């Protein structure tokens, strides 16, 4: 379905977690490409930086056949 | 491992392995000892044990070893023997560790696909680990009984 | 995450076989260091937060870390760094309690490279108060815990190196 | 002040926000080497967003491709929650019989 | 919930009548009944 | 839900019955509705908001309905109008190809009359609403698939009130 | 029934039958005659079709009627029968309406569950099931053969 | 939510009128009063904390509902009480200023009584600790501020009752 | 939700007075019935699938129930019914273990008559599957732990009734 | 309490509590008898600790009852035992529990806001919480001292 | 309604058998207790009216409610408060002599409170006065027979909540 795969690490800017975290700062995904614009723009509003993102699944400008 | 399993709660709670727990890791390193003697009693009486259960096991569910059954041709009964020598062999890994992590980690999670796979009744599986039980706390005594039976009746319950 | 106990029932069961006699030597020596390993692990945990507190005292305190231009700086990177050196205290008892130093790699060291790399943390520092944090542990646990604990510090040092 | 007679104490035994709000587990997918936590994890998520087990409602569990990659961590527990709201059975099970 | 927390039932303080709302909700099983705890909300002040 | 086909299979199957002559001439008759109805389905999707447009044209529009007081005023309502419109008329396209108004009365009557009291709605208005959606749909879709789809949105109108 | 199935999926998007759904239904309308007809010549022969899936099963696995079997007794012979008769009705329902919609919602979901609890092996209810359709696509026509197969060949790979 | 500004625009508008002489009336005098309200509501924020610790210690202190077994035992409780009374300050400051009491009975009264009636609070105690505070922000802000504001905490008290 | 120490512990605390000679024996029973409640949990863990199976087979078998009309028709329904069974086992097991039914009453009796009488199951079967489940408990664990599970488990049933 | 605890965890995993779990349990009975016998000696020398923690209390601390305090007049010293009192008692059921979730429940969630709200020095309730355990360990034996002191601690903490 | 005897009965008949050792062991206890019951019964029967004069008196007088727009200004008011406390005070008669609190329930809770919220009564302000009313009766009948009229008015008072 065209997928995403996403590098991203994202800090704690309010709160100071006493448990592991990791799992969430530093973490990479497989986002679909319809929610990949989403995710992006939540993940930047949250303020963390995209360390890598790549079109892992699919194929670059296919006209046709993308699902 | 009981300490890995108090590592693992401790962790999940951020906390420092409370004294409540601690206590439970000194009572069982002091009395590792019988723990150890009962894993090798079981160690040096493993085949036995499986003999008598597989012997049980037939006599309860003579139709698994029939050749409409798996366990028909003389070598379907010997990888009945083979996988009851595991399951005894995790059980005294988990007697010896002090709790049922490896059990799980080795021989519960998946075991009904596996055994799905392979067409096993996996009930029939359970009541051979219950023979096996059975044969181990005839052969032990009262409380080193009830220590493996722990052990015992939580595979046979995942099992089931 | 494996202890003394379960490495040795890995390495039985790689093999497939019962225990046998260097699996119950290896057994009661852990169980022999038990007592040690549980004493220092509740000593750790009665005063776990006043380690941290010399450790950073004698570690970073008043210095061009904790000064303004310092990844120290600010009391939110102050927190950062005084929960990260509990995180390191927390898993260091945890690895010396176990035996084993593995839930260091799965649990500590896992990202955690990266992560400070990308978030700019300074990692000679944070190697400093790892060991001010070791020599501060070994003096309040005694001698043989303190090498207990300190050989774990250094294993999480090393892989942060 | 006054003797607070037995059904007076059960029902302040229980008088406010129900003790449920603490009495609860979340489950936090720390690190996905613990196969067992993960297997526990995701039987969590199931009950959370199905209300029940997926035992009785499903021929043979279709989110197996889901579980794996999660227990391989190419997608966090929010994927997973997301893939199960996409699911054939939730449309199924509380989108199919409900008004929106 | 983050990006690791499986989702848990809440229990909100606000807004309005969102406690209600979600203790009427999640107090019955399963199919419990086919009725509509929250329909909607009644604006207090209709525009037009 | 259930339309006309799984009514006969579950009347069969709570006996736990195969299917006997009454419900073979059922499944006989709807396969002769059939063609008809998959017809009139698509000449529907063709003119999807076409219907809806002239409905409104026809009853609510250019009224106090929608005036100031009515409850089409200000763009937001009037939308939320045309949406109710949209989930009544793919409803009932629903019910048509069905057989059965068990899709409705399980995705419509299900709190609708009252959540409309809620929110204040013109149960008088939506039903002529639906009236002007049932001649708009007729005159696109012939007599008997036109009476059909008006018999459904005449039970929607029952339901609605 | 494909129409609802059709429908469901188009809610799901809440829009109307794409051209394919529409299609479909066209075909399934169309060949509502042929799929009665198959419908009669199932229901027609249920006695012997069961009698010689359930005997021929029998010698296929006879662990299934073997001492300290599943089915080892009359009883539980005549109850696999039963089953074997409401698995048939299922399938007669599936491929009237078209769809495997009556056999998901009847006899398939939960099934796993159903007959763990009562230790019946799910291979050999799908051999019996297999049994079942050997025996219809010999006794009915070709065409017939092949359509009503469609269906047990789907209930049998689920179930299995 | 509705001010008094915008209950005159809806006022004009569901008739579909313009702004006559009369609403710029209205309009004027609320202008007016926008003097008092943002004075009012300034001094309320200064002093939001300090107004219900007095209301709470001579309304609800050293009584049944603070003993044990009472509604305010269980410190949790306690500090949902303050948390509450600064919840209902806090609207009421937002109704005065807005003018229009319609956000104490949209975002504050909206499902107030079953939330009150499912968790055993005292309806009555929370009234009278409301009147409690009208009357010390009254003596706090003065005769007219006070008005306001003990006329908008005694429409949420009615609401309660 | 509250075992038997918690449940003591918060009646004094209503009283606001500390645990007296009453408590303290409660507490001591509770004790003493420690170990026979954690082998009874034990067993029934063990033997959980089995309990149901065989009372479902000696309570809920060739009956109407089964047969079609009855309510436990078809694998869905059928396993929805063995899962209920499993629901009880397992919280009566939690009720016995706790030494306290509040866990039973706020999860598993809340609704329970609601959601049956909506769903048509017969209450009077699943009364006698929990009698039948009664018994295998019973059998299983011995006379003492059975009657304790038997008490919980009869209360479900009365609750359900 | 530890089987409330456990109990809730194996609800959420939705299965029967594991060995490890149920070996917990048995220790808590186990110790229930200390744990009772410490609980029985607070509750007897419960006026005396209050007693001569309130006088170390004012006397380190004496500006709280000083004119001008929280806890000037006679009234305002009765009610700081009061609240001494209070978390006395739920010291008490913390010990009884083997657990500090009662006094976390009871008298520790939000206290910092409702102190706060009274004009109460917290940190002089955490002073006063230390002369109780100073009191407490004084009367009590010397281990004790320690199982409560762990609860004192705890409270102590959640004050500062 | 209900009472002891009949709640006995009941408990008996719902199931069909007769009455076993444990219904009888019941019933004696009922008749030890009624020496006590209808001691306290003739007593509260004497000074009925007293008893709500003190309520009244230390619970209501002087305050909101009796102040000028208070819901008990206006003496046919009061007087419906003294006939409504004379009410309570009678059925808790009732329920505390019969030993079973359903006439309560259907006699006295049924419709009070839809009654309360629609004629704008405090129930707070009457929970306080019926708390009255028990302390009164309490003080005046001992505390042991004061112990049964405390439980039948506190069920009033839940009731009311
Ligand atoms: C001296 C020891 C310290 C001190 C105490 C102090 N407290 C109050 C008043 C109250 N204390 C409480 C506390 C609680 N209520 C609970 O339910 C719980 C346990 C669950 C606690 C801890 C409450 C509710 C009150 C007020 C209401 C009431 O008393 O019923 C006072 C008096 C405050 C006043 O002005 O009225 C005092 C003096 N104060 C200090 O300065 C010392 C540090
Ligand atoms: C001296 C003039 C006589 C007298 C009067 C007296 N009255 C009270 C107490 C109360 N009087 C009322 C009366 C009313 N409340 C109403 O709403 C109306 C409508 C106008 C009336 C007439 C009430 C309600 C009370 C009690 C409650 C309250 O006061 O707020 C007292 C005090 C009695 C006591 O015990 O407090 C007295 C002295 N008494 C006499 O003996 C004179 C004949
Ligand atoms: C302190 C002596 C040094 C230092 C630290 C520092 N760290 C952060 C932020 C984070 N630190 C971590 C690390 C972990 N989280 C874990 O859960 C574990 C394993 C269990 C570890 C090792 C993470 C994940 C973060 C980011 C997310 C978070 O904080 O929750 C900061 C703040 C950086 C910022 O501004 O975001 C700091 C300052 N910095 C130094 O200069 C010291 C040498
Ligand atoms: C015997 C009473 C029951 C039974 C067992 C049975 N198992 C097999 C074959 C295999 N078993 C495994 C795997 C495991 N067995 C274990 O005990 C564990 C320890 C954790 C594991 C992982 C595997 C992989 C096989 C097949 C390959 C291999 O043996 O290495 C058989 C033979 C099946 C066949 O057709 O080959 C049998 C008979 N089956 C029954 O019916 C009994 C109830
Ligand atoms: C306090 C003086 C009185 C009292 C109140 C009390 N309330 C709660 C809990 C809640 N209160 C609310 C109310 C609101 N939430 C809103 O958003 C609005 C808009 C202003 C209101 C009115 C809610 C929703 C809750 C429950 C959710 C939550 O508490 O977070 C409590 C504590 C309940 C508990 O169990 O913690 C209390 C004590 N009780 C009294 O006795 C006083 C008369
Ligand atoms: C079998 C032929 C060989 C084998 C298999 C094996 N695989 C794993 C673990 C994983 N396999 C996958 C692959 C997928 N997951 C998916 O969802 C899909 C797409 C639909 C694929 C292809 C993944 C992701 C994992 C890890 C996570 C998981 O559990 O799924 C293992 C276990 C590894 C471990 O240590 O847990 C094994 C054994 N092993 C052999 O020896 C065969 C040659
Ligand atoms: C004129 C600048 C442009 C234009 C206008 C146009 N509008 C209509 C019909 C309607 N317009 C509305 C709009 C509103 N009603 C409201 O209450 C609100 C907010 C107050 C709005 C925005 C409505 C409801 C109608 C329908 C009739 C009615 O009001 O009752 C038409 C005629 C449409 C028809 O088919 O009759 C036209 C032409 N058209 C243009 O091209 C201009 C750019
Ligand atoms: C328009 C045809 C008539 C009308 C109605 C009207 N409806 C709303 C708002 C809503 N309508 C619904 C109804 C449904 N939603 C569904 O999903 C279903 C089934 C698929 C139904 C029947 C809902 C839920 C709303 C509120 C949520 C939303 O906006 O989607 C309004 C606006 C009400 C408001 O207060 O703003 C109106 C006016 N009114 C007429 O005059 C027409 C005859
Ligand atoms: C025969 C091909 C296989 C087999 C069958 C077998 N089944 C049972 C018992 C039951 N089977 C069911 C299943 C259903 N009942 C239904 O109404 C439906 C839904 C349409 C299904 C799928 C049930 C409910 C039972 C038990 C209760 C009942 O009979 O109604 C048995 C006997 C079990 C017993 O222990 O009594 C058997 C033998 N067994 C095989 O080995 C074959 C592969
Ligand atoms: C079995 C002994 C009897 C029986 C059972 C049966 N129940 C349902 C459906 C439901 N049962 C419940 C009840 C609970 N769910 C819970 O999680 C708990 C909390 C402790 C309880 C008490 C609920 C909520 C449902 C509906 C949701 C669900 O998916 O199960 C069914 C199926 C009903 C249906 O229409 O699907 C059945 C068959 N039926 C009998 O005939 C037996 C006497």
């Amino acid at each position: 379905m065209r997928m995403f795969r996403i590098t991203a690490c994202v800090p704690s800017q309010t709160r100071i977690r006493t448990q592991r975290e990791l799992q969430n700062t530093y973490f990479t995904k497989l986002v679909p490409y319809d929610n990949w614009f989403r995710e992006q723009q939540r993940i930047m509003k949250m303020g963390g930086k995209i360390v890598k993102v790549e079109l892992a699944t699919g194929r670059p400008g296919t006209n046709a056949g993308l699902a | 491992s009981i300490v890995t399993k108090s590592i693992v709660n401790a962790d999940a709670e951020a906390r420092y392995l409370s004294p409540g727990e601690l206590d439970r890791i000194k009572a069982f390193v002091t009395g590792g000892a019988a723990r150890l003697r009962i894993a090798e009693t079981l160690t040096g009486s493993r085949e036995t044990i499986v003999k008598q259960a597989g012997d049980r096991l037939f006599q309860k569910r003579p139709d698994i070893v029939s050749p409409g059954g798996n366990a028909y041709g003389e070598e379907m009964t010997a990888t009945c023997l083979r996988d009851m020598d595991y399951y005894l062999r995790l059980v005294t890994y988990g007697v010896v560790s002090g709790d049922v992590t490896p059990i799980e980690e080795i021989g519960l999670v998946g075991v009904r696909e596996m055994y799905r796979s392979l067409g096993t009744p996996i009930e029939a599986v359970a009541q051979s680990v219950r023979e096996m039980k059975e044969v181990a706390s005839g052969l032990m005594s009262s409380d080193d009984a009830a220590e493996a039976s722990a052990y015992f009746d939580f595979v046979i319950g995942k099992m089931s | 995450m494996q202890d003394a106990i379960t490495a040795v029932i890995n390495s039985a069961d790689v093999q497939g076989k019962y225990l046998d006699g260097a699996a119950m030597d290896k057994l009661k020596s852990y169980f022999a260091s038990g007592e040690l390993r549980v004493r220092a692990a509740s000593v750790i945990s009665a005063n776990a937060a006043t380690i941290v507190k010399e450790a950073v005292a004698k570690s970073l305190l008043y210095s061009d870390v904790t000064r303004p231009g310092g990844n120290m700086y600010t009391t939110r990177r102050y927190a950062a760094c005084i929960r990260d050196l509990d995180y390191y205290l927390r898993y260091a008892t945890y690895a010396m309690l176990a035996g084993d130093a593995s839930i260091l790699d799965e649990r500590v060291l896992n990202g955690l490279k990266e992560t400070y790399n990308s978030l700019g943390v300074p990692i000679s520092s944070t190697v400093q108060a790892i060991q001010a944090i070791k020599e501060v542990t070994a003096s309040l646990v005694g001698a043989d815990a303190g090498k207990e604990m300190g050989v774990y510090l250094d294993y999480i040092c090393s892989g942060l190196s | 002040s006054a003797i607070r007679t037995e059904p007076e104490i059960a029902y302040r035994s229980n008088q406010g926000v129900t003790r449920q709000r603490q009495q609860t587990k979340v489950f936090k997918l720390v690190s996905t080497y613990d196969k067992v936590a993960v297997k526990n994890a995701i039987r969590a998520a199931y009950r959370q967003v199905f209300e029940r087990d997926l035992e009785p409602y499903i021929i043979n569990s279709e989110f197996t491709a889901l579980e794996s990659k999660l227990s391989n961590n190419e997608i966090n527990v929010k994927e997973f929650i997301e893939g199960l709201g996409t699911s054939e059975l939730y449309m199924k099970e509380f989108y199919a019989p409900y008004p929106n | 919930f983050g990006e690791d927390t499986v989702p848990y039932r809440r229990f909100p303080t606000l807004p309005a009548a969102n406690f209600p709302n979600t203790e009427r909700l999640y107090n019955k099983l399963t199919k419990q009944d086919k009725e509509l705890v929250v329909p909607s909300f009644t604006p207090v002040v209709k525009v037009g």
